[PDB]
DNA sequence: GTAAGTGATTAGAGAATTGGAGAGTGTGT
DNA sequence: ACACACTCTCCAATTCTCTAATCACTTAC
């Protein structure tokens, strides 16, 4: 077989510095490339040896930045590019590895796309291909249009999202997170083409429909790596304040470390002994406890526990992130794209998005979806974060209330066949739905700010009616303890249940203004539907149950390296069943006191001001007022008590 | 589908292989078995018909008859007999790359070579 | 095998002689609450460091917290809290 | 509206599947 | 002889299903 790949493959061309010069019976050539590949079986050997070679950023790329290349030459070229830039799990007809023995010829496919990726770092090729959109779409009627032009069109679009997709490459070296990603350097090509004023051009027109769905896709996957933080604030500079403030990180970093290593050599001292610690017993029969280094005070023995190995959860129920390649990047690539976001919402964004949701939930292929919903998420937060509040006519596609309905439809299908289902496809399901409650996030902020902010009273009108439907339907309201009480960390990321904290805390407070503005104040509940008077603590007792409790407590762990947004969600959630409530019964736990250990250990390092110039200051005072209220009536029952997680009943007779 | 959109029913001087391999790591490329034939063709080629400018006579063949006559069993070539424009520059431009694998396909060939001429050689 | 489990946390070993171990401690209310927790934590420590010395107390208490929920554990404590 | 009966939900127990630790034994220096 | 690697066996955790008891709703006076 290979020998056959090894001739085609040495007999097309040899790239000089600067120029590609070309055999002339290339066309034969890479007819016999694309008829190989198409018989090529299971083991895929002709595409592996072509990935070896390098067909794409050697020969193929290059020779069609050539100027006397021909029609033919263009079309085949742009064949055999497509068919060898097609990703890998649609090589593998979309089967997963389920082999110690697939996944190395998985991996032997992978290396060989993430290699190839920047041979698309120069503008030329992008120019190159440019034309032949224009030529079908601006240079030819509509009743003009030929069909061999038609599929030479759709290769290409379909070629521009295959090389959008494709994953970052490790082997070159690493990178910091506050510079230029290589993804950055195709988009800077890209956007120095002009094409994507091509391609709003096309997405603007309603009868070119087929298109729609592949130009989200592209916009959606350039905007891959970004948050709407990064281009919601203008760029500006001077060199005089970036040379003040590196100055001064430099200078915290060195006193950082001459503190830690004089407190280091402070800490040993000279000769040894051995030392018994007269009152506290040992394993063995009339033994007192006995030590081997000069302690300072009984209290800082430890029992030998920096010894013990610690157990492990099994295999199949640890934690897991999902990991997307995030950076803050330069200024000119971030003016770059907000121009283009700018773009995208002036010219494109209503047609295209009400051409595309009547078609994404059909189609066969799974990934517009999570496109369509991350599209979603990333222009209406970057709406609400920038206030260009003129823009907001041009998103009135997503303000409806149809617009909750079909989100919610969509959210409870993921929720349950990611708890239902087993493994890889569980966990294929759940990605689906941490998209799914992003979105719904970013409307319930976006109609708050719309009602809050809006100048013109039949829009807030319009906003208010919705907020009021959100709070009176029943399904909207228990959706966050339906979600919680089926969270699994074996399907579900930690992204999910952080994403949830938020989700929750958000809804909560439009739930507490309504009320307190006696605008919410009888019910609706199914039966027959019957109308019976609501009560906000009745609502926020819901949440006191342990099965919730268990993941706030879980996630407070992590306090020194959340955001001050989830810990300032996870402190007001506990402070209303401490306080608002008056419930201090149920947050009396072992596992909540060694959060609060590891708070006061980490307080222990500051001064009194720097105490309470600090961003934990809230989870400290927290911390503080609990214990105090718990010391306040100190038992040993009740010290007893604090080990298990405790019911209704158990709460009346602990406290009666 | 992908495959309507990928295939299609129209998929059912002679060019030099060796010069366009001219910029690679050469190390990864001979052992592809459609150059290795191409390089075992020429060198015979260049063992029987090179010329020494401003002479006549078949160089490396009267080297061979030399050798056979006193029953030798290795023949010393020139490098710059192989690099000069009548020689096979591709071939001299190879072998300080890679070469392990460039010397065993010259012995192939110069075997082949002598045993066509002295066939009471394999004695 | 070995392992921590029911007869251990009702055994003589255990919530007992947890119990017997804090009889003496008495913190003073107008004092600083995370002493006194960290007071009361280092007796947790000495407890569960004759109760299973194998393991940490960080996962000796994680497992205390598990097996709370199992029906001969709330029959102790309905038998132990009269 | 109140009391009694019946239905539904929740809790416990038994059985089966999956995975990981530990100990024993064999081989190589 | 001593160290290191590999294989086998057992036990514990989880989830489904069936049975029994307690609580709540419906019906009748």
């Amino acid at each position: 077989m290979n020998v056959l790949v090894q001739g085609a493959v040495h007999a097309l061309g040899y790239y000089e510095d600067g120029k590609y010069s070309r055999e002339p019976d290339c066309y034969e050539s890479i007819r016999d490339l694309i008829r190989y590949l198409r018989e090529d079986g299971d083991d895929h050997t002709a595409r592996i040896e072509c990935g070896r070679h390098n067909l794409v950023e050697q020969d193929l790329v290059p020779m069609v930045k050539c100027e006397d290349l021909t029609d033919d030459e263009f079309d085949i070229a742009i064949r055999l590019m497509v068919n060898l830039c097609q990703p890998a799990i649609s090589t593998m007809r979309g089967k997963p590895p389920a082999d110690r023995d697939q996944w190395k010829m998985y991996w032997e496919l992978e290396e060989n796309l993430r290699r190839a990726k920047t041979a698309f770092s120069d503008a030329h090729f992008f120019t190159a291909i440019k034309k032949r959109i224009d030529n079908y779409f601006i240079d030819t009627e509509y009743e003009d249009r030929d069909e061999r032009l038609r599929l030479v069109v759709e290769r290409i679009v379909l070629l521009i999202k295959y090389v959008f997709s494709i994953n970052p490459d490790t082997s070159e070296g690493r990178r910091t997170r506050i510079e230029d990603s290589s993804h950055d350097r195709v988009i800077i090509a890209f956007l120095e083409s002009g094409i994507d004023k091509t391609l709003m051009h096309i997405a603007n027109q309603p009868r070119e429909k087929e298109f729609h769905v592949t130009i989200l896709d592209i916009f959606a996957l350039i905007l891959k790596e970004q948050t709407a933080e990064d281009l919601a604030t203008k760029s500006e500079e001077v060199s005089t304040a970036e040379q003040k403030k590196t100055e001064e990180e430099f200078r915290k970093i060195i006193e950082n470390h001459v503190v830690k290593e004089t407190q280091k050599r402070k800490s040993f001292s000279r000769f040894g002994g051995s030392y018994t610690i007269k009152g506290l017993k040992g394993i063995s029969a009339n033994s007192s406890q006995v030590v081997f280094k000069p302690i300072q005070n009984v209290e800082k023995h430890n029992f030998l526990d920096d010894r013990k190995a610690k157990k492990r959860a099994p295999r199949n129920r640890r934690p897991f992130e999902i990991d997307t390649n995030s950076h803050f990047a330069s200024s000119e690539v971030r003016g770059m794209l907000r121009d283009m976001v700018i773009r995208i919402i002036e010219t494109c964004f209503n047609r295209l998005m009400k051409s595309s949701k009547t078609t994404v939930f059909v189609q066969v292929q799974k990934t517009s979806q999570i496109n369509y919903f991350f599209l979603i998420k990333f222009v209406l937060r970057f709406v609400r974060l920038s206030r260009q509040d003129h823009l907001l006519e041009r998103i009135s596609e997503c303000i409806g209330v149809e617009a909750f309905h079909e989100n919610n439809v969509q959210l409870t299908e993921y929720v349950e066949n990611a708890t239902t289902l087993k493994g890889v496809e569980a966990k294929s399901h759940g990605l689906k739905a941490q998209y799914a409650l992003g979105a719904y996030n970013e409307l319930v902020l976006l109609h708050r700010y719309i009602y809050e902010h809006a100048k013109e009273e039949n829009e807030r009108k319009f906003a208010k009616r919705a907020l009021e439907h959100i709070v009176n339907v029943e399904e909207y309201r228990e959706l966050p303890i339906f979600i919680i009480k089926k969270f699994s960390s074996s399907v579900l990321s930690n992204n999910f249940l952080r994403e949830l904290v938020l989700t929750t805390h958000h809804y909560m407070k439009l739930v507490e203004r309504f009320v307190k503005t006696g605008a919410l104040k009888k019910v609706t509940k199914k039966v027959k539907v019957e109308e019976i008077d609501f009560q906000f603590d009745s609502y926020v007792c819901k949440f006191s149950n342990v099965d919730v409790l268990k993941w706030y407590v879980f996630l407070l762990n992590d306090f020194s390296k959340n955001s001050t947004e989830l810990n300032q969600a996870l402190v007001k959630m506990l402070h209303r069943i401490a306080f608002d409530l008056k419930l201090p019964i149920k947050l009396y736990q072992v596992s909540l006191f060694q959060v609060f250990s590891k708070v006061n250990e980490h307080f222990t390092h500051l001064s009194k001001d720097l105490r309470k110039s600090s961003r934990l200051y809230e989870l400290y005072q927290f911390g503080f007022h609990l214990l105090k209220k718990f010391f306040s009536k100190f038992t040993g029952d009740l010290a007893i008590e604090a080990l298990f997680w405790k019911g209704p009943r158990e709460c009346f007779e602990i406290e009666n | 589908d992908d495959d309507a959109l990928m295939y299609e029913d129209g998929d059912s001087i002679p060019v030099d292989i060796l010069e366009n391999i001219r910029g690679r790591t050469i190390r990864d490329h001979v052992s592809d078995e459609a150059v290795a034939k191409e390089i075992e063709r020429r060198f015979k080629n260049f063992l029987r018909s090179f010329h020494e400018p401003g002479n006549k006579q078949t160089k490396y063949i009267q080297m061979i008859k030399s050798m056979a006559a006193d029953n030798r069993e290795s023949l010393e070539v020139s490098f710059t007999d192989l690099s000069d424009d009548n020689g096979e520059q591709n071939i001299s431009y190879f072998l300080p790359e890679a070469p392990n694998e460039m010397l065993a396909i010259m012995d192939r060939a110069a075997t082949e070579v002598v045993m066509n001429m002295y066939p009471f050689y394999s004695r | 095998r070995l392992a921590l489990n029911e007869r251990i946390l009702t055994g003589p070993k255990g919530i007992s002689a947890l119990r017997e171990t804090l009889k003496d401690f008495k913190p003073n209310p107008k004092d600083d609450p995370y002493a006194n927790l960290e007071k009361l934590m280092k007796k947790y420590a000495y407890w569960g460091h004759l109760m299973f010395p194998k393991m940490k107390t960080e996962d000796v208490l994680n497992r205390v917290e598990t097996l709370g929920t199992r029906r001969q554990v709330k029959v102790f404590m309905i038998k132990h809290r009269l």
